[PDB]
């Protein structure tokens, strides 16, 4: 599974950055060190569902003019290779198995057992929210559907639960071949206004804080780093200079690739010899 | 009166940025400071 660290930091940069500054409480507790009149500057320019000034973010080098109110400016950077396993190898499967992914599924009725159901197929079950299934509730998945004993259940006919599982992509077998990474990726603020690039900043931290709780960095992206340069002016030959704080963000990653096996034993040939 | 005017274009990471000199010369008696601003209205310029 080739990683593209750039495309993962803008999906998880961009909504969640939309809900941080929609709405005011959050962003007071992020800048609580500030002072009252950046704070509240920063506040009305950009913070509330009404506000009319709004933030972006994307690639280095767009053609296009770039808005330099208050910009999210990325550049993919540096890597390395840091790790190695015998042969390359990293994990064997014998179902190939697509992205992890989390679905929140009500409880339903069927005539022998509780289930949930679920939009795809299951290639393997990891945690059922707040449920240890003991024997006597004999787990079980059948495709789409995970189902456990209606009987001494029956008390939680509708539990509103949520699955973490796993997607199902083929019933042949492999082994993955792949190595770790150790990459860099940058990320700097623009703004005309220093002021609005600090805050930005500070957001930006507070997003990096709140995104180690998210499933594919705890999975595939470990071992986040953060490093910051100083406030230099980005441009001198505008009207007005650019300024803005760079940072440094480092992550591991393990690129991988499955190679599929064909071979499958399924009889025996035991003979004895004579001479 | 005006004079030079460059519409000088740098590609960057950033992006695109318009920035040129234009000269200009005023009137007698006219005492102009620093970032004072202009703006000619006659005047159109494409921008895409």
């Amino acid at each position: 599974a080739i990683t593209s660290v750039d495309s993962y930091l803008l999906s998880e940069i961009k909504p969640r950055l939309n809900t941080v500054l929609e709405n005011c409480y959050i962003i007071d507790e992020v800048l609580k060190d500030f002072d009252y009149q950046t704070r509240e500057s920063f506040k009305e320019a950009f913070c509330g569902k009404n506000a009319q000034h709004e933030v972006t973010v994307g690639f280095n080098f767009p053609k296009f003019k770039n808005n330099y109110e208050a910009h999210y400016l990325i550049q993919l950077g540096q890597g390395q290779e840091t790790k190695n396993s015998l042969g390359s190898i990293q994990s064997s499967y014998f179902e190939a198995t697509g992205d992890t992914l989390v679905e929140s599924s009500t409880a339903i009725r069927e005539d022998d057992k509780l289930v949930f159901t679920v939009s795809k197929p299951i290639g393997e079950l990891i945690k059922v929210e707040d449920i240890e299934f003991a024997k006597y509730d004999n787990l079980q998945v059948e495709g789409n559907k995970v189902s456990f004993k209606y009987q001494t259940n029956e008390d939680y006919e509708n539990y509103n639960a949520n699955i973490i599982f796993t997607e199902k992509k083929n019933d042949s077998k492999g082994l993955v071949k792949g190595f770790t990474v150790e990459e860099q990726v940058t990320v700097v603020g623009l703004s005309f206004n220093v002021d609005v690039a600090r805050c930005l900043d500070a957001v930006l931290k507070m997003i990096l804080i709140s995104m180690r709780d998210s499933i594919e960095e705890q999975q595939t992206f470990q071992l986040q780093n953060l490093s910051f340069g100083d406030i230099a002016p980005i441009i001198e030959d505008g009207d007005s200079m650019i300024f803005g704080r760079p940072t440094i963000i480092k992550y591991t990653s393990s690129l991988d690739l499955d190679y599929t096996i064909t071979q499958d034993i399924n009889k025996l040939t035991f003979k004895e010899r004579k001479d | 009166a005006i004079q030079s005017q460059e519409k000088g274009t740098n590609q960057l990471d950033i992006g695109i940025l318009d920035t040129g000199t234009a000269i200009g010369t005023t009137q007698l008696e006219k005492r102009i400071s620093y970032r004072d601003r202009f703006t000619v209205p006659e005047v159109l310029m494409p921008q895409q």
